[PDB]
C-alpha cells in the first residue's frame, strides 16, 4: 500500500490507492482501503489486509455502541485510544498501519497508528510500502492554510506518487474529506488513471471447444 | 531520541529533541517526548515509543485516581508508579523513561529510569542514544542553582551537540518549563540551535 | 521423470516420459530424455536437466572418441563406466543424475547398466528410475515375462510409463520407446498420454479409479 | 507398522496389513494384527507413531461399541469414517496429535455394498476403491490401476492382492514380515489363516 | 511441509451476462503421489456455491462448518442466505481462527435471488474479502490462473460461451501445475438453474 | 553476509512463425518496490539473426549476452566468418551457462531466430544449461502468467474441434506475423495488470530473413 | 565478504536539456554516528565526467585513486589525450562496471552504489548506474538509497520519459535537485545539511558547487503539535 | 550395501555378503556381489557409502594385481591387508575419505593358515576368528561365541553360516535378499552357489 | 580506549591514556598507547593490541626503509601506509589508529583511520570507546591555532571525561608533543585529572 492524511482550513481529507497484493501477484486492482470507522471518522488501512478491515470493523462496532451510550458523536481520539490499545496488547502481531482521521465536536483530527501501538500527530501523514513517494510530495508542496480543493490536489498528488513509484502501490485514488460542520464525502475512485487499454483480439471460443465427459442438472431448491 | 532533565533554583526544565526513527528513514520529525502524567510532573520518553507511550498512559491514569482520592501526588510517587510498570514488565519492554516534577516542598526533582526498571534521584540527568555524546560535556558544565536563562542554555547547548552526533536525534528542541509560576512550552529551530 | 528399461527374449525396450519440472512448476512437457549415443547405444536421463543433458552429451563425445582411437564401437560397459567414473570425481559437488546405459555389442549382447550421481554402477535386466520409479515399477515387475513378444514388450514398457505418468505429479506429458536389437535401436514414436490415457483405459478396461 | 493396504471389490472390502513389528534395529514381533473391529460389518486398519496407533485404534473402537450400545444399532461405514476424520481433524490441532493413518473396510448393510475409506492423521478422508498408506502407495496404486476391475470377486481381489504383496516384497527395502489379509462382506469380517 | 501445497488444486470463479460460473479440478494428493481422482472442491448451500482449495482436511472441515451455520441461519431467518451475506460469514468464521488459520482459499460465487445480481469473492487464509466484477482464482496454480482468466476473459459472456472460457482458463492452468488437474467440474449457474459438467482433460 | 544474487524483475516472450520468430521483453527494470528504470532494453541482437535475451539478475543477464556477443565475434574468426546457426549458438550457450554449474547465472534465457532450412526457431535455457527448441516460451517473473496462455493460443492446447465430441483435436498451424505480435501484446498487458515487476514498456524483436526489426509499445506504468 | 563501517548516503542525479546534473551530500556516517563532515562523495573525472559514489568510503577512496590512475594511463603514449582520445563518460563507467561485476563475483565487493553523469563528446547525455552487485541500468533520473524512493519520484514528476529531457531546463532541473535534497534531509537519518552539486553542461562544461546547504525549510508548524 | 560376514575355520575363510542393493524405497538389485578378488588366495568383500565401495575395492585390486605382474609372486594376505590398512588411514584425513569397511579373507599358502582381518573406513585393522561390519556384528557375535569352535570343517563353517543368515533374516529390519558366500582355502577362491 | 590527537600552532599533540583490559579485567594499567614510527610520526592506537602493534611495527619498517632511500617521510605518507595494511586487510583487523606527526612545511597534522581502513585529514581526532563521550565537549572547546599550554589542557580535560565515563578507559594520561623544538613527553596521574 500508499495512504495519506491531510489537514485543512476547516477539516482534514485522507486516501489511498487501490492495489491489493501477495508476493509480486495483484490479488485486488480495485480494493477500498478507506474505512468508515463512524460516519465523520474515517480510516485508512496498510499492512496485513484482514487485519486492518478486521480492527477497523471491531473498533467501529464499539465506537457506534459507545455513542449510543453516551448519546454523543464520537470522537478521533476514542478511536485512537481504543485502536492503539487494541494493538499494543497483540505486540504487532496485528499488522494494521493506519492513518485515523474524522471530525468531532472538539474539531477536526489527522493521527496515524502502528501494528505496535504507538501513535503520532501531524497537519500531513503517510504509510505504507509508498509512504516514502508519498511523504517525498508531501514535504515538497504541503503548506499551512490549505483550502479543501488544495488539501484533495496533495492528497491525491502523493497517492499518485505512489502508484506509479511504488510496485506495491497502484491502479486508482481514493479520497474521503471530512469537513466541519458538514457530510463526510467518500469519493470512491476519485481518480482512475490506470484503466485497461482495449485487448487486440476478442478470445470467445467456438461454442463446443471444450470437451465434456458428464453433464447433470444440479437441485438448489428443497 | 536524545533528551535530558534538569533542576534549578526556580524548579526544573525538561529538554528533547523530536526525531523519531524507523531504521534510517524518520517517521516523524516533530515528535512531541515531553509528555504530561499530571500538572506539573512530566516526563521525557526514550526507547520503543509503543512501549512508553503505554506506560505514560497507565501513569497517567493511576496519578488521576490517586489525585481523586489523596490529593496532588509527589515526583517521587510518579516515579515509582513508573518503576513499578518498568521493572515487574521488563522483560517485555524497552523503555528508558525520565521523570521530572515540580513540588512546592521539594522545589524541582529529577529521578531516571533506565532499562532494568531502576529509579535513580540526581540532579539532571541525560537519557537517549544520542546523550552517549553529551556525558563530557554536560558534566563539565552542569551547576546546581542556574537561572531559567542558564539552565535553558545548558539544555540548548547540550541537545545540540547530541542531535548533531547522533543520527537518531534531530529535529526541533522542545522544552518544558516547571516552576511555581506554572508549565511553559518553549522550542528552538535548527536555524537557531545547529550555529551554537 | 520416469524412465525404464528391460532386456528381454527380443533384445532391450526403454521407456521414458518427457516432463521438466521446476518444483509444482511444470516447465516443460515435450523433453527429449533419451539420447542416442550411437547407432547401438542409448543413454536415459533423469534428474537434473543440465547434468543429464551435459554430461550425457559429452559421454558420446567420448564414446565417439573411443571408437576412432580404437577402430571398434565403444562397449557399453566401458561407456557406462566413462560416466559413472566422471560423475565420482564429482562425488559431493551435487551432481543429480539417474542415467541407464542400454545397447548392444558383439562381445557383450544386449545390455543396461545403471549409473547415478552418487558413483553406484549396476548391470541388469531391469531397471526403473525416476520420482515415478516405483509406480512403473509396480505394473512391469507384475506383466514382465522374459518371453514376451517384441510388440508385447514395446506395450508394457508404453504401459508402465503411463502408469506413473498417471499417479506421479513430477512425470508426464508424452512416452518415448525404444527398441535395442542385434541391428542396433530403434524408434517406436512419440506417444502423448492426453491421448493414449483414454485409448488404454477404453481398449484395456483398466484405470477404472478415473471418472469415465 | 508400515503397509496397510485396501481393496474394495463387487461384495466385499480386503484389508491387507504388515505383521511385523520393528524397533532400532531389531523385529521384536512378526505377528502382529494392525486392526481393530470397530462395528461387526466395520474393520479398521491402522499404522503410524508407536503407541498413538494402537491407543487410536482402542479409543475409536470403544466409542463405536458405545454407540452400539446405546442405539442398539450399528453405524454405517460411511458414518463411521466421518466420525474417526473428525476425530483426527481435531487432533491435529491439539497440544500432541495423533500420528495416525487408517483405513476403513464396512460393508453398508442398508446399501448392500462394500466400502473403503482412506483417512490420513491431517484428518484428510477419500472413499476409493482401493488405498494404501506409507510407501506401500507408491507401488500399489500404479499396480492397481492396472489390474483392478469394479466387479471383481472376493477371490479375485485376493489374487489382486498377492500381486501387491509379491511386488513389495519384491521392492521394499524393509522386511515386513508378510500381512494379515481380513474380508469384510454381508456376513461381517473374517480372516484369511493362509496367505 | 507447506500446507497449503500437499494436497493441490484450484478453484476459479467467472461472471457473465445474468450468470456466474464456478469451476475445480478433482486431484487429491499426498505431494507426489496422485490418492484421489474424484475429490471435489465445490459445494452449495442453498444457491449460494462455494469453492475451496489447499489442505484438503481444512477443505472438509470447512464445507461442513458452512453447511453447519448456514443450516441454522436458515432456521432461523426463514430464508436461504445470500451470497453478499455468506461472503461475510465466510470471512468472520476464518478470521476467527487469525492466529491458528484454516490454510484454505475459499471461493464464493452465486446469484443474489433478490436483485438478480451475479456476485463472485475470494478470501486469503486468514479472511480478507476479495470482491472482483469479472473473476476469482485459487489454488497451487493461482498465477498460471490469473494469467488465463486476464487474457481469456470479457465482460458479459453468455452462459454457454462462458462455460468455454472458464473451462479453457482451467484446462490449461492445471496442465502447468504438477499438483492440479486429474480431472474438472464446472458449474454454470443462471437465476434458476444449475448446470454441472466433468471435463475431459489430460490425466498426468 | 553479502548475497552476491538480486532479483532485477521483468519478463520476456519468444513465439516462432513458419519463415519469422518474435522475441520480446518489457522494459522495466526494478529492485524490490523500486523501479530503477522504465525504459532498460533486455532483448538484444547478438548478429547472425539471433535475438537473446537472459531475464533475471541483470547483471548475471548482462554478463551472459555479453559472453555470447563475444562468442559469434570469435567464431567468425576462428571459422572463415561462417554464419553461426541457431542450432549452433544454443549448444554454445549450453557451455557458457553450465561452464558456471556451482556459481549459477541466474537468468531464463531465451534465443530466436531461423533454423537452417529458412524455418521460425525459439530456443529456451534453464539457469544452469539445459536448453529445448519451442514454438513457444516465456521466461521471467511473469512466465507462469503468460506460458500456459501461450499453450492455448499458439498450440491450441485443450482445444477441440466443435461438434466432434471432444476426440478431433484443433489442427495445429503456423501464425501469421500480425497474429503473433496480437498475442504478444495482448500478453504482455494482462502479464502488467496481474504482476508488479511487468510494466513501463514492451520491446518486440522480429527476426525474418531480411533482418532483425524492431516495435515498441507503452505499458501501465503502475 | 564485508560489511559497510563508514558510509556515503544517497547520490542524486538527472539529465536536462543540454546535460546532466549530479548531488550528493558531505558526510561520512559510522553506523548512526554521523563520524565525518568534510567528506567529497561526488569525484571529476576530466572535464566531462563526475562519478557520484554512496556506499562504504574506504571503498569510495579506493574508486578515487582507480580514476585518477585511469586518467594518468590514459594519457600515456596519447597525444589527443586533451582531445579526441580523452576519457569518455561511457568508458569511465563501462570499466567500473567491469570491476564491481568482478568483485562480486569473488564475493568480494565493493560496497558502493555509484552514478556516473557527464556529456559525450558528440554532446549526447550520459547518466548510469551501477552498484555492488554489478547490477547497471539507465533513466532520464536516477538515485541510490533513500533518494531512490524519495528524491526519483520528485525528479520524475519533471522528467518523467525521454520526450521531457529537450523540455527541461538547467535551472528547472538544478531546483528540483536542491529541492530534493531538502526532503533528503527531512527524512533521512544519515544525511547532513550540507552538499555539492555538479553540472555537467555541453556548452558551459562542468560546474562544481561545493558547500552548499539546505535552506527555505519548514519547521514553523511544529510548534502547534 | 549392508551385510557383510567372515568365518576363518581349520582350513578356509568363509565370506558371506548380502544381495541386495537398496536406494531410497526401492531395491534395484537382488544379485549383487559385494567382493572382489586381489589375488588367487585372497579375497575383499566391503560395505559402505555408494560408489566409494567399489571405486576403493577395484583400486585396491589393480594394486594388488599390479604387484603381483611385477614381482610374479602373491602377497601374503597379512601384506594386503596391512596395504588396504594404510590406504584407508591415509583416506580419512583427506578432503573426502573412503566411506569403505572391508573384509580380507586369505589363504596363506607359506604358512598353509587361514586368514580373516576386518578394517574399518578408519584404518583400523584386526585379525578374528569371525568377523562382521555394521549392524550384523550386534547379532552375529555373540552367536558365534557361542557356536564357534576353531577346529571346524568347512562344512561345519557353512552350517554355522547358515545360523547367523538366519538369525539377521529372523531380527534385521531390512530386506538384505539372501547372501552370496566365497570360501578361501589352499585352492584358491570358489562361489557356493546354492545358499 | 581513549585516544586523541590535536594540532595546533607550533604542531601537534597526542594523548591517550594507559588502561588495556581483557574483558573487565585490566591486564596493564600503565600502557603506552603512544607510538614511534618515526623520529617526529607518532600514532596512537586504539583496538586490538595485537593488531595495532603489529601493523605499528610493519609501518615502522616501512618507513626506516623509506627514509633509507627518500629522507623523511611526510605524515601523509606515514598515514597512507597505514591505510593500505588496514584497507587491505580489514576482514581479519580491528584496528582504529590516529597518525600525528609534524613537518617544517605542513606543521601539524592529523590522520584519523577507523575500521574500514578509510582515512581522514582533520585538525583535531578522537577514537577508541571513551571518545564516544566528549564528541560533544570535544566540538565546543576545540579552537584552531591554539598554544601549547592550551592544547595540553584540551586534551587533559578531554581525557579526563572520556576516562570518566568509560570503564574500559582509565589510568595515566599519557601526551607526546611534536613540533619544531623536538619530542616531548608527558604523563598525568589520577590525582590531578580526576579532580579537574
Ligand atoms: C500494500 C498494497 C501492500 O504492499 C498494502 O499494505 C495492502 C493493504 C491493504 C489493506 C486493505 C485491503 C487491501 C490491502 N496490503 C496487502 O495487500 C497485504 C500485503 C501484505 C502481505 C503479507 C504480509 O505479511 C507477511 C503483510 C502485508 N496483502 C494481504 O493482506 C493479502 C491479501 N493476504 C496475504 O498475503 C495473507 N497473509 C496475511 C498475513 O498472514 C500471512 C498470510
Ligand atoms: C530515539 C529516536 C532512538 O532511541 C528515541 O529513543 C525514540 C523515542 C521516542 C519516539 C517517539 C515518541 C516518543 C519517544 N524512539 C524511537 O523513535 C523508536 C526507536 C526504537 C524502536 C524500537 C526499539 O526497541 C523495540 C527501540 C527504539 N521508534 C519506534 O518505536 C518506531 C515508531 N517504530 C519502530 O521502529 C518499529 N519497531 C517496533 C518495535 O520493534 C522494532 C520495530
Ligand atoms: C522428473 C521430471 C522429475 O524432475 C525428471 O527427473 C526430470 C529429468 C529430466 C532430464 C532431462 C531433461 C529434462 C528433465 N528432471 C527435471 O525436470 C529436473 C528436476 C530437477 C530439478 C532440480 C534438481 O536439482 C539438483 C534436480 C532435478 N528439472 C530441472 O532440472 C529444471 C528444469 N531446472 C532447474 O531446476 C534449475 N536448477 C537445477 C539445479 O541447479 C540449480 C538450478
Ligand atoms: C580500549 C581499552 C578498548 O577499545 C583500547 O582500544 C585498547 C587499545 C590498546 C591496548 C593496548 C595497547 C595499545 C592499544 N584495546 C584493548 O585493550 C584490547 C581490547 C580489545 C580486544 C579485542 C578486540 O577485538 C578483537 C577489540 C578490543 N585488549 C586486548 O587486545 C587484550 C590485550 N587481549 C584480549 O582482550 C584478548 N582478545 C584477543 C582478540 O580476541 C578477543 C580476546
Ligand atoms: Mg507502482
Ligand atoms: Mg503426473
Ligand atoms: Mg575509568
Amino acid at each position: 500500500t500508499t495512504i495519506v492524511g491531510v489537514k485543512f482550513n476547516n477539516g482534514v481529507v485522507i486516501a489511498a490507492d487501490t492495489r491489493s497484493t501477495q508476493g509480486p501477484i495483484v490479488a485486488d486492482k480495485n480494493c477500498a482501503k478507506l474505512h468508515r470507522i463512524s460516519p465523520k471518522i474515517w480510516c485508512a488501512g496498510a499492512g496485513t489486509a484482514a487485519d486492518t478491515e478486521a480492527v477497523t470493523q471491531l473498533i467501529g462496532s464499539n465506537i457506534e455502541l459507545h455513542s449510543l451510550y453516551t448519546s454523543r458523536e464520537p470522537r478521533v481520539v476514542s478511536a485512537l485510544q481504543m485502536l492503539k490499545q487494541h494493538l499494543f496488547k497483540y505486540q504487532g502481531h496485528i499488522g494494521a498501519y493506519l492513518i485515523v482521521a474524522g471530525v468531532d465536536p472538539t474539531g477536526s483530527h489527522l493521527f496515524s497508528i502502528h501494528a505496535h501501538g504507538s501513535t503520532d500527530v501531524g497537519y500531513y501523514l503517510s504509510l505504507g510500502s509508498g509512504s516514502l513517494a508519498a511523504m517525498a510530495v508531501l514535504e515538497s508542496h504541503w503548506k499551512q492554510d490549505l483550502t479543501k480543493e488544495e488539501a484533495i490536489k496533495l492528497a491525491s498528488d502523493a497517492i499518485q506518487a505512489g502508484i506509479w513509484n511504488d510496485l506495491g502501490s497502484g491502479s486508482n485514488v481514493d479520497v474521503c474529506v471530512m469537513e466541519i460542520g458538514k457530510d463526510a464525502e467518500y469519493l470512491r475512485n476519485y481518480l482512475t488513471p490506470n484503466v485497461r487499454e482495449e485487448k487486440q483480439k476478442s478470445y470467445k471460443f467456438p461454442r463446443g471447444t471444450t470437451a465434456v465427459l458428464k453433464e447433470s442438472i444440479v437441485n438448489i431448491c428443497d | 531520541t536524545s533528551i535530558m532533565a534538569v533542576t534549578f533554583k526556580d524548579g526544573v526544565i525538561l529538554g528533547a529533541d523530536s526525531r523519531t526513527t524507523t531504521g534510517a528513514y524518520i517517521a516523524n520529525r516533530v515528535t512531541d517526548k515531553l509528555t504530561r502524567v499530571h500538572d506539573k510532573i512530566w516526563c521525557c520518553r526514550s526507547g520503543s515509543a509503543a512501549d512508553t507511550q503505554a506506560i505514560a498512559d497507565i501513569v497517567q491514569y493511576h496519578l488521576e485516581l490517586y489525585t481523586s482520592q489523596y490529593g496532588t501526588p509527589s515526583t517521587e510517587t510518579a516515579a515509582s508508579v513508573f518503576k513499578e510498570l518498568c521493572y515487574e514488565n521488563k522483560d517485555n519492554l524497552t523503555a528508558g523513561i525520565i521523570v521530572a516534577g515540580y513540588d512546592d516542598k521539594n522545589k524541582g526533582e529529577v529521578y531516571t529510569i533506565p532499562l532494568g526498571g531502576s529509579v535513580h534521584k540526581l540532579p539532571y540527568a541525560i537519557a537517549g542514544s544520542g546523550s552517549t555524546f553529551i556525558y563530557g560535556y554536560c558534566d563539565k558544565n552542569f551547576r546546581e542553582n542556574m537561572s531559567k536563562e542558564e539552565t535553558v542554555d545548558f539544555i540548548k547547548h547540550s541537545l545540540s551537540q547530541a542531535i548533531k552526533w547522533d543520527g537518531s536525534s534531530g529535529g526541533v528542541i522542545r522544552m518544558v518549563v516547571l516552576t511555581a509560576a506554572g508549565v511553559e512550552r518553549l522550542i528552538f529551530y535548527p536555524d537557531e540551535y545547529e550555529q551554537l | 521423470t520416469t524412465t525404464l528399461a528391460f532386456r528381454f527374449q527380443g533384445g532391450i525396450i526403454v521407456a521414458v516420459d518427457s516432463r521438466a519440472t521446476a518444483g509444482n512448476w511444470v516447465a516443460s512437457q515435450t523433453v527429449k530424455k533419451v539420447i542416442e549415443i550411437n547407432p547401438f547405444l542409448l543413454g536415459t536421463m533423469a534428474g537434473g536437466s543440465a547434468d543429464c543433458q551435459f554430461w550425457e552429451t559429452w559421454l558420446g563425445s567420448q564414446c565417439r572418441l573411443h571408437e576412432l582411437r580404437e577402430k571398434e564401437r565403444i562397449s557399453v560397459a566401458a561407456a557406462s563406466k566413462i560416466l559413472s567414473n566422471l560423475v565420482y570425481q564429482y562425488k559431493g559437488a551435487g551432481l543429480s543424475m539417474g542415467t541407464m546405459i542400454c545397447g548392444y555389442t558383439r562381445k557383450e549382447g544386449p545390455t543396461i547398466y545403471y549409473v547415478d550421481s552418487d558413483g553406484t554402477r549396476l548391470k541388469g535386466d531391469i531397471f526403473c528410475v525416476g520420482s515415478g520409479q516405483t509406480f512403473a515399477y509396480g505394473v512391469l515387475d507384475s506383466n514382465y515375462k522374459w518371453d514376451l513378444s517384441v510388440e508385447d514388450a514395446l506395450y508394457l514398457g508404453k504401459r508402465s510409463i503411463l502408469a506413473a505418468a498417471h499417479r506421479d505429479a513430477y512425470s508426464g506429458g508424452s512416452v518415448n520407446l525404444y527398441h535395442v536389437t542385434e541391428d542396433g535401436w530403434i524408434y517406436h514414436g512419440n506417444h502423448d498420454v492426453g491421448e493414449l490415457f483414454w485409448k488404454v483405459k477404453e481398449e484395456e478396461g483398466s484405470f477404472n479409479n478415473v471418472i469415465g | 507398522m508400515d503397509i496397510i493396504l485396501g481393496i474394495r471389490v463387487q461384495d466385499s472390502v480386503i484389508l491387507a496389513s504388515s505383521k511385523a513389528v520393528t524397533r532400532g534395529i531389531s523385529v521384536l514381533k512378526d505377528s502382529d494384527d494392525k486392526t481393530r473391529q470397530l462395528s461387526p460389518h466395520t474393520l479398521m486398519s491402522f499404522a503410524g507413531e508407536a503407541g498413538d496407533t494402537v491407543q487410536f485404534a482402542e479409543y475409536i473402537q470403544a466409542n463405536i461399541q458405545l454407540y452400539s450400545i446405546r442405539e442398539d444399532y450399528e453405524l454405517s461405514p460411511q458414518a463411521v469414517s466421518s466420525f474417526v476424520r473428525q476425530e483426527l481433524a481435531k487432533s491435529i490441532r491439539s497440544r500432541r496429535p495423533y500420528q495416525v493413518n487408517v483405513l476403513i473396510g464396512g460393508y453398508d448393510k442398508k446399501k448392500n455394498k462394500p466400502e473403503l475409506y482412506q483417512i490420513d492423521y491431517l484428518g484428510t478422508k477419500v472413499e476409493l476403491p482401493y488405498g494404501a498408506h506409507g510407501y506401500s502407495g507408491f507401488y500399489t496404486f500404479s499396480l492397481l490401476d492396472h489390474h483392478y476391475r469394479p466387479d471383481m470377486t472376493t477371490e479375485e481381489g485376493l489374487d489382486l492382492l498377492k500381486l501387491c504383496v509379491q511386488e513389495l516384497e519384491k521392492r521394499m527395502p524393509m522386511d515386513f514380515k508378510g500381512v494379515i489379509v481380513k474380508i469384510v462382506d454381508k456376513d461381517g469380517i473374517r480372516q484369511v489363516d493362509d496367505f | 511441509s507447506d500446507p497449503s501445497s500437499i494436497n493441490g488444486g484450484i478453484v476459479v470463479a467467472m461472471t457473465g451476462k445474468d450468470c456466474v460460473a464456478i469451476a475445480c479440478d478433482l486431484r487429491l494428493g499426498s505431494q507426489s503421489l496422485g490418492v484421489s481422482n474424484k475429490f471435489e472442491k465445490i459445494f452449495h448451500y442453498g444457491h449460494v456455491f462455494l469453492g475451496i482449495t489447499g489442505l484438503a482436511t481444512d477443505v472438509t472441515t470447512l464445507n461442513e462448518m458452512f453447511r453447519y451455520k448456514t443450516n441454522l441461519y436458515k432456521l432461523k431467518e426463514e430464508r436461504a442466505i445470500e451470497p453478499e451475506t455468506f461472503t461475510q460469514l465466510v470471512s468472520s468464521s476464518l478470521y476467527e481462527r487469525r492466529f491458528g488459520p484454516y490454510f484454505v482459499g475459499p471461493v464464493v460465487a452465486g446469484i443474489n435471488s433478490k436483485s438478480g445480481k451475479p456476485f463472485i469473492a475470494g478470501f486469503d487464509l486468514i479472511g480478507c474479502i476479495d470482491e472482483a466484477k469479472d473473476f476469482i482464482v485459487s489454488g497451487t496454480a493461482s498465477d498460471q490462473l490469473f494469467g488465463m482468466c486476464e487474457s481469456l476473459y470479457e465482460p458479459n459472456l453468455e452462459p454457454e460461451d462462458l462455460f468455454e472460457t472458464i473451462s479453457q482458463a482451467l484446462l490449461n492452468a492445471a496442465d502447468r501445475d504438477a499438483l492440479s488437474g486429474w480431472g474438472a467440474v464446472v458449474y454454470i449457474i443462471k437465476k434458476d438453474e444449475v448446470v454441472k459438467r466433468y471435463l475431459k482433460m489430460r490425466q498426468d | 553476509q553479502f548475497n552476491p544474487y538480486g532479483d532485477n524483475g521483468g519478463t520476456i516472450l519468444g513465439i516462432a512463425g513458419e519463415d519469422f520468430a518474435v522475441l520480446a521483453g518489457d522494459t522495466r527494470n526494478i529492485t524490490d518496490y523500486s523501479i530503477n528504470s522504465r525504459y532498460e532494453p533486455k532483448v538484444f541482437d547478438c548478429g547472425d539473426n539471433i535475438v537473446m535475451s537472459a531475464n533475471g539478475f541483470a547483471a548475471d543477464g548482462d554478463a551472459l549476452v555479453k559472453r555470447f556477443k563475444n562468442s559469434v565475434k570469435w567464431y567468425h574468426f576462428d571459422h572463415n566468418d561462417k554464419k553461426l546457426s541457431i542450432n549452433s549458438a544454443a549448444r554454445n550457450i549450453q557451455h557458457l551457462l553450465y561452464g558456471k554449474r556451482f556459481f549459477p547465472y541466474y537468468v531464463h534465457t531465451i534465443i530466436a531466430g531461423l533454423d537452417e532450412d529458412g524455418k521460425g526457431a525459439v530456443y529456451s535455457f534453464d539457469p544452469v544449461g539445459s536448453y529445448e527448441r519451442e514454438q513457444c516460451r516465456a521466461g521471467g517473473a511473469a512466465a507462469s502468467l503468460i506460458m500456459p496462455f501461450l499453450d492455448n493460443q499458439v498450440n491450441f492446447k485443450n482445444q477441440y474441434e466443435p461438434g466432434t465430441n471432444g476426440k478431433v483435436k484443433k489442427p495445429l498451424k503456423y501464425l501469421s506475423v500480425e497474429e503473433v505480435i496480437k498475442l504478444v501484446r495482448d500478453s504482455f498487458t494482462s502479464a502488467t495488470e496481474r504482476h508488479i515487476q511487468v510494466g513501463d514498456g514492451l520491446e518486440i524483436l522480429i527476426v525474418t530473413k531480411d533482418g532483425v526489426r524492431k516495435e515498441f509499445y507503452e505499458l501501465k506504468r503502475d | 565478504t564485508q560489511q559497510p563501517i563508514v558510509t556515503g548516503t544517497s547520490v542524486i542525479s538527472m539529465k536536462y536539456d543540454n546535460g546532466v546534473i549530479i548531488a550528493a551530500d558531505n558526510l561520512g556516517s559510522y553506523g548512526s554516528l554521523l563520524r565525518f563532515n568534510g567528506v567529497e562523495r561526488l569525484i571529476p573525472v576530466g572535464d566531462n565526467t563526475v562519478v557520484g559514489i554512496s556506499g562504504d568510503i574506504s571503498d569510495m577512496q579506493h574508486i578515487e585513486r582507480l580514476l585518477k590512475d585511469l586518467v594518468t594511463e590514459n594519457a600515456y603514449d596519447n597525444p589527443l589525450a586533451d582531445a579526441e582520445e580523452a576519457l569518455e563518460p561511457s568508458y569511465i563507467f563501462e570499466y567500473l562496471a567491469t570491476v564491481m561485476y568482478q568483485r562480486r563475483s569473488k564475493m568480494n565487493p565493493l560496497w558502493n552504489a555509484i552514478i556516473v553523469a557527464g556529456v559525450q563528446s558528440n554532446g549526447d547525455q550520459f547518466l548510469r548506474y551501477v552498484n555492488l552487485l554489478g547490477v547497471t541500468y539507465s533513466s532520464p533520473t536516477l538515485a541510490t538509497g533513500f533518494g531512490a524512493h524519495m528524491a526519483n519520484p520528485l525528479l520524475r514528476k519533471v522528467v518523467d520519459r525521454e520526450s521531457d529531457i529537450p523540455k527541461t531546463t538547467v535551472q528547472v532541473a538544478e531546483e528540483a535537485i536542491v529541492n530534493a535534497m531538502r526532503v533528503l534531509y527531512y527524512r533521512d537519518a544519515r544525511s547532513s545539511r550540507n552538499f555539492s552539486l555538479a553540472i555537467i553542461d555541453k556548452n558551459t562544461g562542468l560546474t562544481f558547487k561545493k558547500n552548499l546547504q539546505v535552506e527555505n525549510m519548514k519547521w514553523d508548524f511544529a510548534k502547534d503539535i
